[PDB]
């Protein structure tokens, strides 16, 4: 995930 | 709503979303590596980016929780991104 | 290195909406030292006609911050998102499916 | 303050  | 998905598979996620046209194009899955969980899937160039939609204590939901370490940061940050939520204010030194 | 020139210290609200009143570009903006919340810091910033001020906020961690933005449902942050980007590196913004 |  771009966000993890 | 129709950017709902439920179940459908990251894999199956990628395929549908790479047959759009428009950067942006996304949908909203269950996750699959963490049951439970949410996860964005969205169209940009040749790729599908993935994000997992974080929770916090209150059950809130957000893609990113965004902070400084010092004033200086958060300064600079704001020199290109708004620091007003309904106006455009872009950080600019006095003259 | 050089002083940073948007750092006040410990100058009246007041003071710093005269100051800043008198600037020509939108973002003049000046860090200061809050004189009616002891320890806190306060963003002043003139936009139009007016000098706007933002309150300096923090964590247990001392993080400093001006907002945090959450939402109640998946919906609610679908449509944040479809006008402010879902990427930090990127500007992409949800826009469905056809 | 606009934020609080």
């Amino acid at each position: 995930y771009v966000n993890v | 709503h129709p950017w709902f998905f439920g179940k459908i598979p990251r894999a199956k996620a990628e395929e549908m979303l790479s047959k759009q046209r428009h950067d942006g194009a996304f949908l909203i899955r269950e996750s699959e590596s963490a049951p439970g969980d949410f996860s964005l899937s969205v169209k940009f160039g040749n790729d599908v980016q993935h994000f997992k939609v974080l929770r916090d204590g209150a059950g809130k939901y957000f893609l990113w929780v965004v902070k400084f370490n010092s004033l200086n940061e958060l300064v600079d940050y704001h020199r290109s991104t708004s620091v007003s939520r309904n106006q455009q204010i872009f950080l600019r030194d006095i003259e």
